[PDB]
């Protein structure tokens, strides 16, 4: 409840030449080319900076705007403008929905969902769990990852592989999930954080898809007509035949549980 | 009072309720006698609600009775839409009945108001049940023309 | 897989139609006078279950 | 689509529909076949 | 193929046959282009839209002459 | 054109290729083979097991080689219409 | 006449008068991968301009908003909609098949027949909420002591457990349960193991939480599930 | 036919000169009860065609797509097939080369 | 593009039907695009800008 | 660049010289056309 503070006083400048003899900068694709491809998963250099909400979050100029996005750099912890910044420096909360196209972290979501599951999810599929990989020190991997992940958001499921350093924390919301993905990359618990793949478990897929229907039901029940909503519980918490006579006085679901002009309910009152 | 309707899907037979509503049935009877219902499209077909038709224009509007523009509807208590096949009239106001009519496909108890009931389909109900499955575009209108080849009254 | 597996997944080439995500060209039989209706949906259980 | 005049392919399709108990599909297929090739009697004979 | 004389442009590509178009005929009234091919099928074309109107399959072998 | 090919691709499909004095013979061969297939498909009556084009083309090629080498090329079982058509096309090729 | 793009009024701003630009063929549809025109407008002062993300062939096959990717009838993400409602079969996820399906589907949709009617959608929604509410409502003895004593020695028809005071359901439910029993440090759980172990700042808070005792417990993967099968014979 | 072919020809010919056509277009727009809510007031929206950079190369690649299925074939309508007999079947039997 | 100029009093233009009740609120509205009805209007710039 | 030919050096006098020995693949890929070379030489004259 205090103004947000700047993390990095300096600006990290770009000057670096890999493989001193055999690399040359490429002007079109702004990256060094030539030389040994080198392990695809070797460049990963542990991140230097790290952030926590407690000592860093606070007010910023973006809190005023209702549709403002979070700092791409607060989560990774090099937002060097502090409260002057144009993005929120606080943590996503439960009701921080954004549009489907836009990434909840301020970026944009493509459709191909990549191949190495690297940067940003796809709007075509709705997943809240992300692969985190890296160190496999001892059996206390479960507790260390729980400690290092719960402070980024609300958690629904954690599954950690004992044999190898693989964990699959599942978040409740897209906002917290993607914030954690961008906040736990190249950090110390370097972590190889990626997006999760479709479950091959016939049992896990069923419960995930059931979760999808319950999220849909929570979304839609605010839109269905009031009569349908109330009758849903009147049938389950009261007798049924006592009102069919009133219905028989004036009997299908689509005919009766329907809105729009010239419907029976509008016609019944106007008679 | 009895009228056959030679429709594309099949054969439709209607017995008129002359004893209940005489004025609104004589026009239909003599109208089949004149028989300009030839080549008239059932412009409106709604799954489980109605099959409306009877306008020479075919645009869902028009239709001239023997009186010429409209007339008065007569309704009394014992008439109900309790079944699927009651042959009733189409109107657009208090007393605005025209030459066009419709056939009921499901109990419409709410509709026993401003609509005149003057028929029951004794034979050919299967034809109406099939008409309920006709390809229909976005509006309540069949894509192919569901013309009435002939309407012979007997 | 016999003793302890990493669940080795097969390696597709980056240039494939994949021939498994959907029908390669997805052409449906033309609809005729008689309704299929149940003949397929009556046994969607079987569309997956014979498989 | 490649060639609709090949009678063996028509018969093969019909026969594979009889294998899997799809009788309504097969009868629609006969209707299409006989309305496409009215002057070949193999299709008519199989239909009757 | 339909070519504008002046600009050498292929405005229409009347592609409906399955084999070589062995015959041709053009007139001013619709049908404007009539093509008979190896398929034994004669196609009557709508030159304004570049789409076929009527297909004539009475022939058994390739139709080599239109007049 | 260079920038378009850089930012667009070859667009190689759907382009024609003129005959340039090196493809003349190999294209004349295609046209003659297509013409002979057409004539074969025509002179054979209905329901006479049309699967005979390749063998007749082989016969035509052998007739051409025999003419080039001045050999009679007289075949026992060949039907008269096929033999006549082959002679006709061989004479065309020889005059060319 | 290539007049207007289908955009919902939630992301068209709360101003009845907006100004927007169009550049033909300026982008490729993110589903069709077909050329499409962009429409850029300002939702409200103090916000980066929005823009359409998909062609008009899409947002017609999907009944969606070209900008915010929300369906125009239920206002919920299109992915969640097609996953839950399952109204009509979707397209593939690979490039060539999806573009072929989209192009031919756009053709047959322009042929005149609408691929989306809302009657079936409302019916499917009511069915979905109905299904959700309905969803709301000697060999055992040897698999009992096979390793229950063993692990205890290493590092520690009916059976009745014991209660000591020595000093489907997600984990956040556990988190918002133990806040009155003290501050939380970490809660490590597993659905298959059915065991949730919690940590507090002080042992006194944990012990007073344990004192609340008179479904609850007080103090490969299969190795941790041996005692979890006891729930059927607890 | 002249108008149709001329339209197609002009479209073909149009495919180097800098395009100069900028003029606002106003659209009266009517919202329709999307997510319930309370519909919305009628809106008028100003269209302005954003002019393109004369230096822009082609914006994106063009890729080939296999040709779509054709229209269903028409009925054949042949004269009844004739009988050839085994003698004429054999008289067109060609020897191998 | 109505072609016959006609006196006003017959401009009520009734649909003359039993008012199909199966339709929901989405299709009650007439539209070209998926979202709504849009049509041209020749507004001069200054009035649009000031309002 | 944008062609991957980052081993070719276009020095400031507009001479296209490889920075290393090229294999057959690289030599075939790094072959430019008459338009690029003509533009390069016109640029060289302008720079002179
Ligand atoms: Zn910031
Ligand atoms: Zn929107
Ligand atoms: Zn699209």
């Amino acid at each position: 409840k205090q103004p947000a503070r700047k993390q990095i006083e300096t600006r990290p400048e770009y000057e670096m030449e890999p493989e001193q003899p055999g690399q040359v900068y490429n002007l079109w694709y702004n990256k060094w080319s030539g030389g040994m491809r080198q392990d695809p998963l070797k460049s990963q250099v542990k991140s230097e900076t790290r952030c926590v909400i407690s000592r860093d979050s606070g007010y910023t100029k973006a809190d005023k705007n209702p549709g403002s996005f979070f700092c791409l750099y607060f989560a990774r912890g090099m937002c060097s403008e502090g409260s002057k910044c144009e993005y929120l420096h606080r943590l996503p909360k439960d009701t921080d929905f954004f549009n489907a196209n836009v990434d909840c972290f301020g970026r944009e979501k493509h459709a191909d969902y990549r191949d190495d599951m690297g940067g940003v999810g796809s709007f075509l599929r709705q997943n809240y769990t992300l692969y985190v990989g890296g160190i496999t020190p001892t059996d206390d991997i479960e507790e260390i990852v729980s400690r290092h992940f719960a402070e980024w958001g609300d958690i629904e499921r954690i599954r950690v592989l004992n044999s190898r350093g693989i964990a699959f924390i599942t978040y409740l919301n897209e906002a917290n999930a993607q914030f954690a993905k961008e906040a736990m990359a190249h950090q110390s618990l370097c972590l190889n954080v990626r997006w999760a793949t479709t479950d091959p478990n016939p049992a896990s897929q069923a419960r995930n898809q059931r979760r999808l229907e319950e999220r849909a039901a929570n979304a839609v029940k605010k839109l269905l007509p009031k009569q349908f909503l109330l009758d849903l519980e009147e049938t389950k918490n009261g007798k049924s035949g006592n009102r069919k006579r009133k219905l028989e006085l004036e009997p299908s679901d689509d005919l009766l549980y329907a809105d729009g002009a010239n419907s029976v309910h509008n016609q019944l009152a106007a008679n | 009072a009895n009228v056959e309707l030679q429709t594309s899907l099949g054969k439709i037979l209607i017995e008129l309720y002359t004893e209940h509503a005489p004025k609104t049935c004589q026009n239909f009877y003599t109208l089949a006698k004149e028989g300009y219902y030839d080549g008239v499209i059932f412009h409106r077909v709604i799954p489980d609600f109605v099959i409306q038709g009877g306008d020479p224009t075919g645009t869902g509007r028009g239709g001239t009775s023997i009186y010429g523009d409209k007339f008065d509807d007569e309704i009394h208590s014992d008439l109900h839409h309790t079944g699927a096949g009651i042959l009733s009239m189409a109107n657009a106001g208090p007393n605005t009945n025209s030459s066009q009519f419709f056939i009921t496909l499901a109990p419409t108890p709410w509709l026993d108001g401003k609509h005149t009931i003057f028929g029951r389909v004794v034979s050919g109900l299967s034809v109406c049940k099939r008409m309920g499955l006709i390809r229909t575009d976005s509006s309540d209108r069949p894509i192919e023309p569901l013309k009435i080849i002939k309407a012979v009254a007997l | 897989k016999a003793a302890g597996i990493n669940i080795k997944l097969f390696r597709r080439k980056k240039n494939e139609m994949d021939y498994n995500a959907s029908i390669p060209f997805e052409k449906k039989p033309a609809i005729g006078f008689y309704d299929t209706s149940e003949e397929d949906r009556q046994n969607f259980r079987e569309k997956r279950e014979a498989d | 689509d490649v060639d609709s005049t090949y009678i063996p392919l028509w018969l093969k399709y019909i026969e594979c529909e009889m294998k899997n108990r799809n009788i309504n599909h097969a009868r629609n297929l006969f209707d299409r076949a006989v309305t496409q090739l009215p002057r070949v009697d193999k299709l008519w004979y199989k239909y009757v | 193929r339909v070519w504008d004389m002046r600009t050498r442009q292929n405005v229409h590509v009347l592609s409906g046959h399955k084999s070589t178009v062995a015959s041709l005929a053009v007139q001013e009234f619709d049908p404007q282009v009539v093509t008979g091919s190896m398929d034994s099928t004669i196609r009557l074309w709508d030159l304004a839209a570049g789409k076929t109107l009527t297909t004539l399959t009475h022939h058994k072998k390739t139709v080599r002459a239109l007049s | 054109n260079l920038l378009a090919r850089q930012f667009e691709g070859r667009h190689s499909t759907g382009v024609a290729k003129q005959i340039t004095k090196q493809r003349v013979d190999s294209h004349q061969d295609l046209e003659l083979r297509a013409a002979v297939m057409n004539d074969i498909l025509d002179m054979i009556p209905e329901g006479i097991r049309q699967g005979k084009s390749k063998t007749i083309l082989q016969h035509l090629s052998e007739a051409w080689r025999c003419w080039k080498a001045n050999i009679p090329w007289k075949v026992p079982g060949l039907p008269a219409p096929i033999e006549n058509m082959i002679l006709r096309y061989v004479k065309s090729k020889a005059d060319w | 006449d290539v007049e207007f793009p289908s955009i919902c009024e939630r992301c068209l701003g709360d101003n009845s008068y907006v100004r927007m630009t169009k550049e033909p063929l300026g982008q490729e549809c993110k589903i069709c991968s077909k050329p499409c025109t962009i429409f850029r407008w300002i939702k409200e002062r103090g916000q980066k301009p929005g823009k359409t993300q998909i062609c008009v062939g899409c947002a017609r096959y999907k009944n969606c908003c070209q900008s915010c990717m929300l369906d125009l009838q239920f206002g919920l993400p299109i992915a969640l909609r097609d996953a839950a409602l399952k109204l009509v079969e979707s397209g593939p996820t690979n490039d060539i098949n999806r573009e072929f399906f989209a192009q031919n589907q756009q053709r047959l949709l322009s042929n005149g027949e609408t691929a989306y009617d809302s009657q079936e959608a409302s019916a499917a929604a009511r069915n979905l909420v109905k299904k959700v509410e309905k969803r709301e409502l000697v060999e055992s003895k040897q698999i009992l002591k096979e390793a229950r004593a063993s692990d205890a020695s290493l590092n520690a028809g009916n059976v009745s457990l014991s209660i000591n005071m020595e000093p489907e359901l997600a984990d956040y439910k556990i988190r918002k349960h133990f806040e009155q029993y003290g501050p939380l440090k970490s809660v490590v759980c597993s659905h298959r193991a059915k065991c949730a172990f919690v940590n507090f700042k002080t042992r006194s808070s944990a012990e007073i939480a344990a004192a609340a005792s008179p479904l609850k417990v007080q103090w490969g993967p299969e190795g941790e599930v041996r005692n979890a099968k006891l729930a059927d014979l607890v | 036919t002249k108008l149709a072919l001329q339209k197609i020809l002009s479209k073909q010919i149009a495919q180097a000169v800098v395009q100069q056509r900028d003029d606002p277009v106003y659209i009266r727009y009517t919202p329709s009860n999307q997510m319930g809510q309370a519909l919305s007031k009628q809106r008028i929206i100003k269209m302005v065609t954003a002019e393109q950079d004369p230096m822009e190369p082609p914006k994106f690649r063009h890729k080939k797509v296999p040709r779509g299925p054709p229209s269903p074939p028409p009925p054949v309508l042949h004269s009844p097939p004739r009988k050839v007999s085994a003698q004429e079947q054999q008289d067109w039997q060609i020897p191998p080369s | 593009e109505l072609a016959r100029n006609v006196p006003v009093n017959e401009m009520v233009q009734p649909a003359l039907g039993p008012a199909n009740p199966f339709v929901t609120k989405e299709q009650d509205s007439i539209k070209n695009s998926i979202t709504g009805y849009a049509e041209r209007e020749y507004v001069p710039n200054f009035v649009f800008n000031q309002e | 660049h944008r062609k991957g030919l980052t081993y070719l050096h276009l020095d400031y006098n507009c001479n296209l010289k490889p920075t290393k020995t090229l294999t057959t693949k690289e030599r075939k890929k790094s072959r430019f056309g008459n338009a690029f070379h003509l533009m390069r030489e016109i640029l060289r004259l302008t720079k002179l």
